């Protein structure tokens, strides 16, 4: 029977065992001491939705939004990738800042955007995030959404507000119509349409979605962008 | 499973 008496502090904490991460702190253990991979307590304790343990560790002066791990993301950032929505909530309650960029260039919207977190979206944008907010990349939540999430929602969810559905990203030019022709994201390509996307519309190459549907020989897509104007 | 593994680039 282990009894999880031996496990270290990291361990403990990412399967919430409570009392035994009480132990080592009281023992001495710094909240704020990261471990051989940058990450601090409080990103472990949020990517698993240990809520409790994020009251405590945040109560022992852990920092809030502190940078750790290879993507240089805070706990929220953490919790955000995950989906865990009462830790996102929880999170905000103390002060953390859903307008942080990790190192991906992502603050929290786009995080959810990306990862098909459809409550987390809502709740970012019912807390203020502007739903057309663009990253360091210049991509949208929508942007992100027809790139990555093969799925009706979070894009349906993010077409219910007043997005600027033609926008294009900054480096690229490419509106959410390209980025989900590009990505043969057929579930989004139809709500687009029907959001009003420009099919014409070109990008920094001059290449319109219709062209890049064109490009990749997918009669489906041809047919459906064409029949949009 | 629980998360033991940090966030990693795609």
């Amino acid at each position: 029977i282990d009894d999880y008496s031996t496990w270290d502090i990291v361990k403990a904490t990412q399967y919430g065992i409570y009392e035994r991460c009480r132990e080592l702190v009281e023992a001495g253990y710094d909240v704020r001491q990261p471990d051989k991979e940058n990450v601090t307590l409080l990103h472990w304790a949020a990517i698993n939705n240990r809520i409790d343990l994020v009251k405590y560790y945040i109560s022992k002066g852990a920092i809030v939004d502190q940078l750790g791990g290879d993507l240089n993301s805070t706990p929220l950032h953490w919790a955000t990738r995950q989906g865990h929505l009462s830790m996102v909530v929880q999170l905000m309650k103390y002060g953390a800042d859903p307008s942080l960029i990790d190192g991906e260039g992502c603050s929290c919207i786009h995080l959810a955007a990306q990862f098909g977190h459809t409550s987390i979206v809502a709740y970012l944008i019912a807390k203020g995030q502007d739903v057309d907010m663009m990253d360091q990349n210049g991509m949208t939540p929508l942007m992100w959404a027809a790139y990555r999430t093969h799925s009706v929602d979070p894009t349906r969810l993010l077409l219910t507000f007043n997005v600027s559905v033609n926008l294009g990203d900054k480096y690229h030019k490419n509106t959410a119509l390209h980025w989900a022709v590009l990505a043969g994201n057929t579930t989004v390509i139809s709500l687009l349409l029907e959001a009003g996307a420009n099919v014409d519309a070109q990008n920094i190459k001059g290449e319109s979605a219709l062209d890049l549907a064109k490009q990749r020989k997918n009669v489906w897509m041809i047919n459906h962008l064409q029949e949009a104007r | 499973g629980v998360v033991a593994s940090q966030p990693a680039r795609v």
